């Protein structure tokens, strides 16, 4: 019944803005503030901004007056969050939540945020699609079962996701990791590829990583031979 | 300005507190805890100090003493598994940093690390990136520290968020990136990654 939805995933070029709306419905839209919040991966949320839905009047966090906008729609029961000057570390997911009591209160905006819309990931990357450069990561058995020894490629720097990684064209499949990607301040992802194999192959077997970026119609057949 | 501990791990049926300190704790009477599953949206379970909202189970209640707020889960049940998140108000709305609680489904294990060192070819193409994969722990929090020689390193490190395993233990990647000078300019660099009081630290030399 008391529903917010916000719309789809953004990605934006570092400079650029983004507008992120938030359908209200199931109640007396006029009745409650619509706050702001993101959530950065792996951080805490961070309030950036309220809006009394009957007045339109705003309210921002010291951080954003200037570069933020919300506004208010009331034949659509829509609030609107506009935000300018995108820097990579505004990528987040950004959620509007209706603000508990209501415009009658001093705090009633601060009593409790309930719902929260379902949140959409802004993504800020100054990349376009990208392929990735692959290294060898050489056999260790520092860290491995008895007999055998860990190799791997490290797939560095690629936007967007997925990759995909098969070693010896497919015929390797036991022991194989694929990590997911970390995504980093650079707006580029890298993830590792490692499988354990028996340390008496790796003087008389090839290993090869199978790489494959399709955004970027990448593919790229690494050989990992082992540092005599 | 909201300090709150960044995981939190309890087995059912018993009972935790989760704590959450700062000035703003004392002043007003709006700390609240807020529940988030994974991919979903924070809930509201605890406004105002220790009211309940309807339809939140009775086992959660809230109290502050000091500038100490406390959220308390009785008869632990395995959906209670989720971040929870503070909040307050200091001429803002703030939030502390979210505490992941997991509910012990099977022994807590500990991780197993592997440590590469930069490729030759990547060092010689004036780039280099240590590779810590940490994999088989449980539960999905641990946290990583990368040390030069002795000295704590901070700049260049980028880690992943757990992820589940199909064993249903979770595996993370800590990577840091790294100048070919500072590499080979020290002894030896380490990937020490804590986990649920325990540490495990791998080590690599650039004479390797």
């Amino acid at each position: 019944q008391v529903q917010l939805l916000e719309s789809g995933a953004e990605v934006k070029k570092p400079g650029a803005s983004v507008r992120v709306s938030c359908e209200a419905s199931g109640y007396t839209f006029t009745k409650y503030f619509i706050h702001w919040v993101r959530q950065a991966p792996g951080h805490g949320l961070e309030w950036i901004g309220w809006i009394n839905t009957l007045t339109s009047g705003v309210n921002y966090a010291r951080n954003f007056q200037g570069r933020l906008t919300l506004t208010r729609d009331l034949s659509t029961e829509t609030v609107y969050m506009d935000l300018r000057n995108l820097k990579s570390d505004d990528t987040a997911v950004y959620y509007c939540a209706r603000g508990g009591r209501g415009y009658d209160e001093p705090w009633g905006a601060y009593t409790w945020l309930d719902p929260w819309g379902q949140g959409s990931l802004v993504t800020v990357s100054s990349a376009s699609t990208k392929g990735p450069s692959v290294f060898p990561l050489a056999p260790s058995s520092k860290s491995t079962s008895g007999g055998t020894a860990a190799l791997g490629c490290l797939v560095k720097d690629y936007f967007p996701e997925p990759v995909t990684v098969s070693w010896n064209s497919g015929a390797l499949t036991s022991g194989v990791h694929t990590f997911p990607a970390v995504l980093q301040s650079s707006g580029l992802y890298s993830l590792s590829s490692v499988v354990t194999v028996p340390s008496s192959s790796l003087g008389t077997q090839t290993y090869i990583c199978n790489v494959n970026h399709k955004p970027s119609n990448t593919k790229v057949d690494k050989r990992v031979e082992p540092k005599s | 300005e909201l300090t709150q501990p960044a995981s939190v791990s309890g087995s059912p049926g018993q009972s935790i507190t989760i704590s959450c300190t700062g000035s703003s704790i004392g002043s007003y009477d709006l700390v609240s805890w807020y529940q988030q599953y994974p991919g979903k949206a924070p809930k509201v379970i605890i406004f105002e100090v220790s009211k309940r909202p309807s339809g939140v189970s009775h086992r959660f209640s809230g109290s502050k003493s000091g500038n100490t707020a406390a959220l308390t889960i009785s008869g632990l049940q395995v959906e209670d598994e989720a971040i929870y998140h503070c909040y307050s108000y200091d001429d803002m709305i703030i939030f502390g940093g979210g505490t992941r609680l997991t509910v012990l489904r099977q022994p807590k294990a500990a991780p197993s690390v592997t440590l590469f060192p930069p490729s030759s070819e990547e060092l010689q193409a004036n780039k280099a990136t240590l590779v810590c994969l940490i994999s088989d722990f449980y539960p999905g929090a641990v946290t990583v520290a990368w040390k030069a020689d002795s000295s704590p390193v901070k700049a260049g490190v980028e880690t992943t968020t757990p992820s589940k395993q199909s064993n249903n233990k979770y595996a993370a990647s800590s990577y840091l990136s790294l100048t070919p000078e500072q590499w080979k300019s020290h002894r030896s660099y380490s990937c020490q990654v804590t986990h649920e009081g325990s540490t495990v630290e791998k080590t690599v030399a650039p004479t390797e």
